[PDB]
């Protein structure tokens, strides 16, 4: 989930 | 301005959405927004041309929902790149690398980085959702296959991207992400209730669609006393019971969506200028629920890929056993709602520390959000002395205080609340889950908020 | 001594909820309405969506 | 750069939809  | 000239030339290689020449319409901003929604819903139904195998447990399940995804399909990656690109652009921005600014070259520059980052963030993940195991093995699915995903799955997110910029830009009423999580939880409630898939165990062919089957049960069976017990307390297939709680807890919700401090100001710069500041008690909207779901999820990822490499180990064991896949033991299954109400009774402690965990991580992360997204007490008060406005019963001087005693409270409590609200939803056993639904009224709040504000300019 | 700041914080989150201005029932419904067509849009052209691709993704997949 | 308005973004997310459905049906036929 959002993992940049 | 360093990092983001020496990206410009890769910037404004990608497609970008016209501003409008003027502002549209509440009427037409619903049509484009349906629109939009329309096609995100039938590229999340079109599945992915080189899938081998979709067979193997899904490794992404629990942010499905917070993510706008459906496996296999068009939009496997769902809201993705808007959020791990908008992620990206705060960092920056919080830590100075880059500046957003106010200038309209300078916004535009700003846009273009993030959806550069957006097409980054699409080819990596498509990269790592492929090698997951999922769509079948790599090795066997080829070179020329697995590449052939990744361009499918580029084109997709730049669609999302451009969606979610048509939104944005004056088109709709809203972000991507707002409307994209929305509209697959509405969807999901609504296939729980009207879906004319059927299954047969043996007695007989029942309807996955609980509205649908209570008509064919009464129907086949000559309005039976058992028909109607069937379909309000059907274990095996969604029933009425829980769609009724569903609806009580749309009912619940929505009146708590709607308490609000009511904030007396007047205008001391330009006089004349009244009117009523309101402090939400869900102060922050959907945020708590949003940054639990995720937290929990990227866990629950992350928990899976230690226990399958790093089987055996103590802190992998500590991080979540498992045993479809649920937690069983570990730090993972205390995060993870009981299972039914013998769950409850077998193991108090669990739900216990669930319960505590749902309300103080929400709780938590919504007064821990207005000191990041600028809704503090301080920020609050800055834009009051901006514009001039004062509290009518409190001095110039006394804004912040009043501000101070109000917004924490409003936060911490609406946090609090928005965690029980989650919870009574999961105990209660609603379709669309405690995190779902109240996503899906504070989302469509959002929409009604817009509308009202549109109509009190006119 | 954690008691202390959960009272403070139970009678903040009471007297809160005192002052807050609660919906009315003509305020309500106007939302509950809203929120019953929001619902209706999304979910009724996803569900549609959804029946119409299962025949063609068994006909074209 | 280039600046699309909003009918050519849904003209190209119905044709990239459709060459995704021509890539199953060219799928069925070069493999039966």
């Amino acid at each position: 989930y959002a993992i940049a | 301005i360093k990092f983001l000239e020496v990206i410009k030339p890769f910037c404004v290689i990608l497609p970008e959405i016209q501003k409008p020449e003027r502002k549209i319409q509440f009427k037409e901003k619903v049509l484009w927004t349906a629109i939009t929604l329309f096609i995100f819903l039938v590229c999340c139904q079109i599945p992915l041309f080189g899938i081998m195998s979709s067979d193997s447990a899904d490794p992404f399940y629990w942010m499905r929902v917070i993510l706008a995804s459906n496996r296999g399909t068009l939009m496997e990656l769902g809201i993705s790149p808007i959020v791990t690109s908008g992620l990206i652009m705060q960092l920056l921005a919080g830590a100075k690398i880059i500046e957003v600014g106010d200038t309209p070259k300078d916004r535009a520059l700003f846009n273009g980085a993030q959806k550069l980052f957006g097409m980054i963030i699409t080819i990596g993940q498509s990269i790592v959702y492929v090698m997951t195991g999922m769509y079948g093995d790599p090795s066997e699915m080829g070179a020329g296959i697995c590449l052939l995903i990744t361009i499918q799955l580029f084109v997709a997110g730049l669609i999302v991207l451009l969606l979610d910029e048509l939104l944005q830009k004056g088109y709709g009423l809203g972000s991507g992400i707002s409307l994209f999580i929305a509209t697959n939880i509405c969807e999901t409630i609504v296939w729980k209730a009207f879906s004319p898939t059927t299954v047969n165990t043996g007695r007989g062919m029942e309807f996955e669609g609980a509205i649908i089957a209570l008509f064919h049960l009464l129907a086949t069976r000559t309005d039976k006393v058992r028909a109607l017990r069937e379909a309000f307390y059907r274990q095996n297939l969604p029933n009425l019971m829980n769609l009724i709680a569903t609806i009580f807890v749309f009912a619940v919700v929505i009146y708590f969506q709607g308490f609000r401090y009511e904030l007396p100001i007047r205008s001391t710069k330009v006089r004349g200028q009244i009117g009523i500041y309101p402090i939400k008690l869900f102060y922050t909207s959907n945020i708590p629920i949003i940054l639990q779901s995720a937290l929990v999820s990227n866990l629950y990822v992350i928990s899976q890929m230690l226990s399958a490499r790093f089987s055996g180990n103590l802190l992998v064991s500590l991080l979540g056993t498992w045993s479809r896949a649920y937690p069983v033991g570990g730090l993972c299954y205390y995060l993870s709602p009981p299972e039914s109400f013998g769950s409850v009774l077998e193991d108090p402690v669990h739900a216990v520390v669930y319960i505590v965990f749902m309300l103080g991580s929400c709780a938590f992360f919504s007064k821990t959000w207005i000191e990041v997204s600028g809704s503090s007490p301080r920020d609050i008060a800055k834009q009051f002395k901006d514009q001039g406005m004062v509290i009518n019963g409190k001095r110039e001087t006394s804004i912040y205080r009043e501000l101070k005693k109000i917004i924490p409270t409003a936060a911490a409590f609406g946090g609090l609340c928005i965690g029980a609200l989650s919870v009574l939803a999961d105990f209660l056993g609603a379709i669309g889950s405690g995190t779902g639904i109240l996503l899906a009224v504070t989302i469509i709040y959002q929409y009604f908020e817009i509308f009202v504000k549109e109509q009190s300019e006119v | 001594q954690f008691v202390e700041p959960s009272r403070q914080f139970v009678k903040d989150s009471i007297r809160l909820v005192k002052r807050c201005t609660k919906p009315d029932r003509k305020e309500f419904q106007k939302i509950a309405m809203a929120t019953a067509i929001g619902f209706a849009i999304m979910g009724f052209i996803g569900f549609f969506v959804k029946l119409i691709h299962i025949p063609i993704n068994n006909i074209i997949v | 750069g280039l600046k699309v308005g909003p009918v050519p973004v849904l003209v190209m997310s119905l044709l990239f939809i459709a060459s995704v459905f021509m890539l199953h049906i060219w799928g069925k036929y070069t493999r039966s």
